[PDB]
DNA sequence: CACTAGTGCCTAAAAAAAATTTATAGTGCAAAAAAACCAA
DNA sequence: TTGGTTTTTTTGCACTATATTTGTGGGGAAGGCACTAGTG
């Protein structure tokens, strides 16, 4: 779903259908620059999602006091040290899940028990 | 120390010297790098011109191929202070910087911004190893214009008027084919076919 | 509250008055027994106009 | 806040707009030529004086707040200030080198003086000395003597300027969310200049418009972007996204995109017409060098406002855009404007400055005319400034004594409740009628905004101490500490931050700084940093040092990658202890220890370690309002520091100093608040104002 | 009677771009100095990547006599000098342009952008901390 | 003979920096734009 | 076939009205010149 730009100058590249050999090519609308077309994607919408949830998440997660901290292990380090906090995605109808960084393995993981 | 190192002090530029001479900063915005020297067509004209249709403008071969061819008072008044440096500024910078190559081919429009030019300092080896110290009073940033045969004004303001609900996606490529406004260089190499 | 770890639940921590009059409250639950006396009080000041109105 | 007012921001006041000059040249070219008659006013250093009050037909007594107390005089003092041809010559051709005082220190009026501030006689009296004088040592307490009238000003809340806000409107509107952006230069002009930027359709009329005076339409922020000079559209979508990995931003930005896919030029954006008027001057449609002004002088009078620094515009509107989207985006919530920490609480300083530029620029108005009038001879420079000094005079007087805040304007835009007439029943109400707030929102009233108490009040404002009724949540009482914010230069901050190391925004970019950290100063963007942790450190030890002035406050945003620095004029702010994490005996300790407390009650027993002298080393902190977000605090000493009566992590930075001062004046008095409803406190603490005793000695 | 056209030949010469501090600012911008004096000594590794500037003992011993210089960016594009002086005295084209000529030279291509740091290990060094500080 | 106050008589201080936020209802003008008929 | 036509529907905008009692107390209320009278 990502965008390319024109190699002449940072503009968005709009598709377009070659008509006589049927495969779909990105023309620069402001230069006559032209550029074939890696993936019959085009446009991608995504009404409902349950993603954004590993935002911010700064090497720095540790050094702030205020996130509490736990003693689950990460099944990397196994250090029973953490720091949890959940969903980023403010919204109602989110849920109750959270989210296990720990500082020794610097890694991410779920809370799901299951 | 060990002699590991290359040691020389620095020298200033002569004091008479630097007097009537102004010395600014020049800055390119470009993705690709680029080399005035080579990649520009000498001869290479630096002015400071008004920048009201600059697609109008004719190139300077254009021009010397042209000329070739052609051989009561209220009487109570108050005014309000403002700095005269700043009033100087604002004189100098009325008309910007544009500088052109004599093909046309690459034009730039400088600007000036303000934000580090009094704390810089200009430093460039001397021939003898010493480091020439310049005050830099301006840095001036000069950016490309007229490379993808830019629309006109006029033009553009029927368009936004909400006749059609979105402008011809091809708008632009339908131009190009009536070749309409073309580019100062394209201008340039038709009038030298010519 | 900024005594508190972020991201709890816990009664006490979202404002559960745990102990009684007879002990005597705690600086946090002192502080929730304010807000609903706030609330309270607000409510009132402003239905009495308002109801005097619809009265009349 | 008064002592602030006089030892500075009179002669910046005045310096600022100390220019006036009527260089008549020849008012035509020639006239041969003539001499360039400059009429060159000026005003050097200001003076004040003790006060100090002639009466009629008399010599000038040296004033006692007695003395002007029981004869009905204002205990205000004088004041007068330095005024100050040699020419430049120019026939026509050549041009543009064509370019007094009478008198000293001339009279200029009389203002109030605060009591017990620095310039009045009771600031330093002695026991013995303040009864030959005859007041009670007692009357702790900057009031007015208007009239013979005790009298004193209430403070003021207002939502604090120059910061970013979001809302989400209402539903039917064809807009959705919206930012807002306030503006001042305390206090030129007011310039007010809301900057506002709505977003469109729900209908999926995705389209972003801003408001932008003097321009009277809805313009795509598009053309805005490209009239400020940034062409290529790549670079629009780098200044507004910031994580090139992320999309979403970029499809709702889609159509915005197309919106301005007609203009490709600076000048030809800058050549839409956004009228409003004025009447249209030298144009062909509209002028380059008219919008270009607009968009410098005007356009966001913070950052910058002078020629040349387009590209701050830029970024800054390219935050607020982002933070627009979020919104829009739910990646982030509403904002919250019943917040305390984004308000801020005006006091007599700013009062006093707004009223004296008022009177000021009527001053320099009226010394324009009748300087115009003298056509012929002469100069005053004498007479004139006496009815001067009557205006202002009479101006702060009226102010003062009436409540309504401004000149004779017909009680336009006067809020009557500035100059309340002090209570003088109970010793306790007396202290209990100083440190009073107040805010204006309606004559009925709201029922889902601020009169409800909210949980950033902690520890800054009493809980209790309200009255009831058609007020109640609206007025409101400091707690005991709780300390207001004077402000201070910036300056030094922004050079000391530059030198340590900083991007200037001249020549950021994401791409090589996919992690580095922004930095803000009063709401300004400046630079972006890399490393935010040595940073954070270094200047709070430099804090605690003393190298700064302590109101300075920062907040690390680390979840935002964020840095926000505030020295602003009123803020709250309330002192805490100092935790330090690492401890040689072990765990964790608060860094001050039994030896600094014995000191203190030595030098209290003394009858030298003041407060002062607790926080230049480094053992007490204060924290405004807006910091608590990045600290956790430990309630009692011992709460969990080491590893029936009621009912009782590991990683505090600060401990409160003693939990009953959260408190305010007139609660204090109650036993044991704990131990019964709250309301009924709240009765009490209402009531208690309405009980005799004594008031004074004297 | 000077040729309108830029001069291309003194494009030719590598220039170090220079942030510095505001106090070695203020002395060095002053133009009451700049009579051409030599200043200070700059240290290059054979190795390279380290470069410390040696000020001469004309500073009277007021600010460090040792700095680091730490190119900000190693390698530095499109960034050059000119020089400004006064000169000696739909196919529709604009006739009046109202064009002004400036007599410009272009005189170095900036390669490496630097900035002068004070060691704190020099002795003179960690004064200007405490002036930095106060204000 | 001249300067200033004391009292009586009588129209203007005309400057704009801004518009300043404070709601929520309804409900009748009023005008703005879409939607059907049909006629050129 | 489509634009001139009348009809309708909507959108805005501009209106008013905001519980009952009692008692102080604190403010000023035309200012701005004009014409003459007393005093130096
Ligand atoms: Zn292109
Ligand atoms: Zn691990």
């Amino acid at each position: 779903t990502t965008f390319r730009f024109c190699r002449d100058c940072n503009n968005m590249l709009y598709p377009r259908e070659d008509k006589e050999n049927n495969r779909l090519l990105f023309e620069c609308r402001t230069c006559s620059y032209v550029e074939e077309a890696g993936s019959p994607l085009v446009y991608r919408h995504e009404l409902i999602t349950n993603i954004g949830e590993t935002a911010g998440v700064v090497q720095d997660i540790g050094s702030d006091p205020t996130l509490p901290r736990s003693d689950r292990e990460c099944p990397k380090c196994h250090s029973r040290e953490n720091v949890f906090f959940q969903s980023q995605q403010r919204r109602k109808d989110t849920s109750m899940v959270l989210f296990f960084v720990c500082l020794s393995c610097s890694h991410i993981f779920t809370s799901d028990q299951k | 120390d060990p002699n590991e190192y290359n040691e020389f002090p620095l020298r200033a530029i002569p004091k008479e010297d630097l007097e009537n001479m102004r010395t600014h900063l020049l800055k390119f915005q470009s993705k690709k790098k680029i080399n005035p020297v080579t990649d520009f067509h000498l001869p290479v004209r630096l002015h400071r011109k008004d920048t009201r249709n600059l697609q109008f403008q004719l190139t300077r071969a254009e021009i010397v191929q042209r000329q070739k061819e052609i051989s009561l008072r209220r009487k109570t008044r108050q005014l309000k202070v403002l700095d005269e440096n700043a009033k100087k500024l604002r004189f100098e910078e009325f008309y910007p910087w544009v500088m052109e190559d004599f093909d046309g081919y690459n034009t730039w429009v400088g600007s000036y911004e303000a934000g580090n030019s009094d704390s810089y300092v200009l430093l460039s080896v001397e021939d003898d190893g010493s480091f020439t110290m310049i005050p830099a009073d301006k840095v001036y940033k000069f950016t490309a214009r007229n490379k993808y045969a830019t629309l006109t004004i006029d033009e553009a303001e029927k368009r936004m008027d909400k006749k059609s609900g979105e402008v011809p996606r091809w708008l632009m490529k339908h131009l190009d084919n009536i070749g309409t406004t073309t580019t100062r260089y394209d201008r340039t190499r038709r009038k030298l076919k010519a | 509250l900024p005594h508190f770890s972020k991201d709890d639940y816990s009664p006490e921590s979202k404002g559960f008055v745990e102990n009684s009059y007879l002990r005597g409250l705690t600086p946090q639950e002192f502080f929730f027994h304010a807000m609903g006396g706030r609330e309270g009080l607000i409510d009132t000041a402003v239905k009495t106009a308002e109801t005097g109105y619809i009265q009349r | 806040s008064f002592n602030q007012f006089v030892d500075y921001t009179l002669q910046d006041i005045i310096c600022e707009d100390s220019t006036l000059i009527l260089e008549q040249l020849a008012q035509h070219t020639t006239e041969s030529d003539n001499i360039s008659r400059k009429y060159e006013i000026s005003f050097g250093k200001i003076y004040v004086t003790k006060p100090m009050v002639n009466e009629s037909d008399g010599v000038t007594h040296a004033l006692y707040p007695q003395e002007a107390r029981l004869r009905n005089l204002t205990y205000s003092s004088g004041l007068f200030v330095d005024v100050k041809t040699y020419e430049a010559i120019d026939v026509p051709g050549r041009e543009l080198k064509y370019e007094d005082s009478e008198s000293g220190k001339v009279f200029i009026g009389r203002l109030p003086i605060m009591l017990r501030s620095k310039n009045c006689y009771l600031s330093e009296a002695t026991e013995s000395d303040l009864y030959k004088l005859k007041e009670c040592p007692f009357d702790m307490g900057g009031y007015f003597i208007i009239n013979g009238s005790e009298k004193v000003l209430i403070a003021q809340e207002r939502s604090a300027g120059n910061i970013v806000q979001v809302f989400k409107k209402a539903a039917p509107s064809p807009i959705s969310h919206v930012a807002e952006i306030r503006s001042a230069l305390e206090k030129g002009s007011r310039f007010i200049s809301t900057l506002q930027v709505k977003l469109y359709g729900r209908s999926s009329a995705r389209t972003i418009k801003a408001t932008l005076p003097y321009i009277k339409q809805d313009i795509p922020i598009v053309i805005i972007f490209r009239a400020l000079g940034i062409i290529p559209d790549g670079e629009i979508l780098e200044h507004i996204c910031y994580d090139v990995n992320d999309w979403q931003m970029l499809e709702m930005l889609k159509p915005c995109v197309e919106d301005g896919f007609v203009i490709q030029d600076r000048e030809t954006a800058l050549d839409f017409i956004g009228r409003r008027g004025t009447a249209l001057g030298i144009k062909k449609e509209k002028r380059i060098q008219y919008a270009k002004d607009i968009l410098q002088k005007e356009f966001l009078p913070h950052i910058t406002q002078l020629e040349g620094f387009e590209s701050r515009k830029a970024f800054f509107l390219g935050y607020m855009i982002n933070r627009l989207l979020l919104c829009a985006l739910d990646r982030k919530d509403q904002d919250d404007r019943d917040h305390f920490g984004k308000k801020r609480l005006d006091l007599a300083g700013p009062l006093l400055a707004q009223l004296f530029k008022t009177l000021f620029k009527k001053l320099t108005k009226d010394i324009f005319r009748y300087m115009q009038r003298t056509v012929e001879e002469a100069h005053d420079f004498n007479m004139k400034l006496a009815i001067n000094a009557k205006t202002i005079t009479s101006g702060l007087k009226y102010a003062l004594a009436t409540g309504n805040w401004g000149e004779q304007k017909k009680a336009m835009s006067s809020r009557a409740g500035v100059s309340q007439v002090l209570n003088r029943y109970t010793y306790s109400s007396t202290l209990s009628h100083l440190r009073r707030t107040n805010t204006p929102i309606g004559r009925d009233g709201k029922l889902a905004k601020p009169r409800q108490l909210h949980n950033t009040h902690w520890g800054l404002v009493c809980p209790a101490e309200t009255p009831e009724g058609q007020a109640c949540g609206l007025v409101k009482n400091l707690s005991l500490m709780s300390c207001i914010s004077v402000g201070t230069d910036p300056m030094p901050i922004i050079t000391f931050l530059s030198e340590w190391g900083m991007e200037p925004l001249e020549d950021y970019v994401p791409h090589q700084s996919p992690d580095a950290t922004r930095v803000f100063v009063n709401g300004v963007w400046h630079g972006v940093h890399r490393n935010p942790a040595r940073l954070m450190e270094t200047l709070r030890t430099l804090r605690r040092k003393g190298d700064i002035n302590p109101e300075v406050s920062m907040i690390r945003d680390i979840r935002e990658k964020e840095l926000k620095i505030f020295t602003d004029a009123g803020r709250v702010y309330r002192p805490l202890f100092i935790v330090e994490d690492d401890e040689s005996l072990g765990h964790k300790e608060l860094k001050v220890r039994k030896g600094h407390i014995a000191k203190l009650m030595a030098t209290e027993y003394q009858d030298e370690y003041t407060w002062s002298s607790l926080l230049n080393e480094g053992l007490v902190e204060y924290i405004d309002a807006e910091e608590e977000e990045s600290i956790l605090i430990a309630m009692q000493p011992e709460d969990l520091e080491p590893a029936a009566k009621r009912i009782r992590a590991t990683t505090f930075t600060h401990c409160e100093i003693h939990p009953s001062m959260i408190l305010g004046v007139a609660a204090s008095i109650i036993p044991f608040p704990d131990h019964n409803q709250s309301p009924r406190n709240t009765y009490q603490s209402a009531m208690g104002k309405q009980a005799m005793g004594v008031f004074l000695t004297n | 009677e000077e040729s309108l056209d830029l001069d291309l030949e003194r494009s030719n010469r590598q220039v170090w771009l220079v942030r510095l501090p505001m106090f070695l600012a203020e002395k060095w911008r002053d133009r009451n100095n700049l009579h051409g004096q030599e200043l200070g000594k700059i240290r290059i590794n054979k190795d390279g990547s380290k470069i410390t500037l040696l000020l001469n003992e004309n500073d009277n011993d007021s600010i460090p006599h040792e700095y680091d210089l730490e190119l900000t960016k190693k390698v530095v594009e499109n960034e050059y000098v000119f020089t400004e002086q006064n000169l000696k005295k739909r196919d529709r084209y604009i006739p009046y342009v109202k064009t002004i000529p400036k007599k410009t030279a272009i005189v170095g291509t900036v390669c490496h952008e630097c900035q002068v740091m004070p060691s704190m290990n020099d002795p003179n060094y960690h004064k200007i901390v405490e002036q930095r500080r106060n204000i």
